[PDB]
């Protein structure tokens, strides 16, 4: 089957910015089966671009398509709040075996901000009930780069916690991240010291949230 | 309005069928097309197949060919994707997509679009979320502002809903996308940053609603002096 190729994964740009997207396909795909879409976090897909330079009914001039072969572009001449999203191509050559690229977010470049961060011990109610989660938060942070490490009595944790993080903002363009270390009670109470150690391009020095357990 | 219409959210067992429903109106629906695509979280558009309305005539991509049925019943309108032999690979938001058709004529392109309709496949049974709070203290005030949160811990399936104050309280809520953990449950934290002096007058309350296992918690989140 064809596979589309989407470069660069992630594109950070001011608004009023140019925003050149490729898609490579591993085989000669015809002007006429390429197609390009938007999509938006917890939206379904947009067309923009059809037959790799027609612009679909109503789509603002400032997005254009060109490319043939195995090399296609799509262009935003001045980027719009509104056009911030995923990119994807579609070659949609003949009947079926159609497929779509890996996408390009396009993300709003802002100052650089760094998180403020929260630690929270496990609830009296959770060790209750046989488990220990140790909750850190980073609040309102640009770029999206950051490392959150976990060190129990100053030993350096690994494969006890998960990162979920937050869509960029659509006002304030920052991000939040919650890191949670998730442990047995038995194992929880054989330590005394939880830090959470971020590290961020907005901190000189990497800023550490600490607690001794049982103290608060 | 243009508009094509999904059926609800599916949970599925290993090895079971899934039929998704699509709902044409404010168009020729008679003139067009359906295909489907579905969509994992955090991975790239998977095209299943597609289906022309007027002939009913049908493709299937190589990956579903031999497990997917793309139909329409042309007097409701109305496309249906249905999918046999699930397996937890396939868990995604599926789509369907239409030409936009004004009498005979079409547009080029797939240019109306289904809201999608979440699929999730596990071996997971229906389990309500342990919710425990997230209480403010020293360790989670930083300058003049507080953070509190609650923790809705091993729920299946997905969504839990988590509202604050009865929705009265939106500004600085962060409700995290759900991680599936090892064990084939979902945990998340909803968090609200507020100013450090609201902790004395201002009640804080995470209402969480999971349907599936009929779980209504109204977590009252305490402040810690310490």
């Amino acid at each position: 089957d064809i596979v589309l190729t989407q470069t660069p994964g992630t594109l950070s740009l001011s608004p009023g910015e140019r925003a050149t997207l490729s898609c490579r396909a591993s085989q000669s795909v015809s002007s006429s089966y390429l197609a390009w879409y938007q999509q938006k976090p917890g939206q379904a897909p947009r067309l923009l671009i059809y037959g790799a330079s027609s612009r679909a009914t109503g789509i603002p001039d400032r997005f254009s398509g060109s490319g043939s072969g195995t090399d296609f572009t799509l262009t935003i001449s001045r980027l719009e709040p509104e056009d911030f999203a995923v990119y994807y191509c579609q070659q949609y050559v003949g009947l079926t075996g159609w497929t779509f690229g890996q996408g390009t977010k396009v993300e709003i470049k802002r100052t650089v901000a760094a998180p403020s961060v929260f630690i929270f011990p496990p609830s009296d109610e959770q060790l209750k009930s046989g488990t220990a989660s140790v909750v850190c938060l980073l609040n309102n942070f640009y770029p999206r780069e950051a490392k959150v490490q976990w060190k129990v009595d100053n030993a350096l944790q690994s494969g006890n916690s998960q990162e979920s993080v937050t869509e960029q903002d659509s006002k304030d363009s920052t991000y939040s991240l919650s890191s949670t270390l998730t442990l047995s009670k038995a194992d929880y109470e054989k330590h005394k010291v939880y830090a959470c150690e971020v590290t961020h391009q907005g901190l000189s020095s990497p800023v550490t949230k600490s607690f001794n357990r049982g103290e608060c | 309005q243009v508009q094509l219409v999904q059926s609800g959210p599916e949970v599925k067992k290993p090895g079971t069928s899934v039929r998704v429903s699509c709902k044409a109106s404010g168009f020729t629906f008679t003139s067009s097309a359906v295909q489907w695509v579905r969509q994992a979280r955090g991975q790239r558009l998977e095209w299943v197949g597609w289906i022309v309305v007027g002939s009913g005539n049908t493709n299937y991509a190589q990956k579903f060919h031999e497990r997917v049925t793309i139909t329409r019943d042309m007097s409701t309108s109305t496309a249906y994707m249905e999918l046999s032999s699930l397996r937890s690979e396939d868990t995604a938001v599926y789509y369907c997509a239409s030409p936009y058709c004004s009498g005979g004529s079409c547009s080029d392109g797939f240019d109306i679009w289904g809201q999608g309709t979440m699929v999730t496949v596990s071996s997971a049974s229906t389990k309500g979320p342990s919710v425990f709070p997230l209480a403010p203290s020293s360790k989670s005030t930083s300058g003049g502002t507080a953070a509190l949160g609650c923790l809705v811990k091993d729920y299946f399936p997905e969504p839990v809903t988590v509202s604050w104050n009865s929705g009265a309280l939106t500004s600085g809520v962060h409700t995290f996308p759900a991680v599936l953990q090892s064990s084939g449950l979902y945990s998340l934290s909803s968090v609200v940053t507020v100013p450090s002096s609201s902790l004395g007058t201002q009640t804080y309350i995470c209402n969480v609603n999971h349907k599936p296992s009929n779980t209504k918690v109204d977590k009252k989140v305490e402040p810690k002096s310490c």
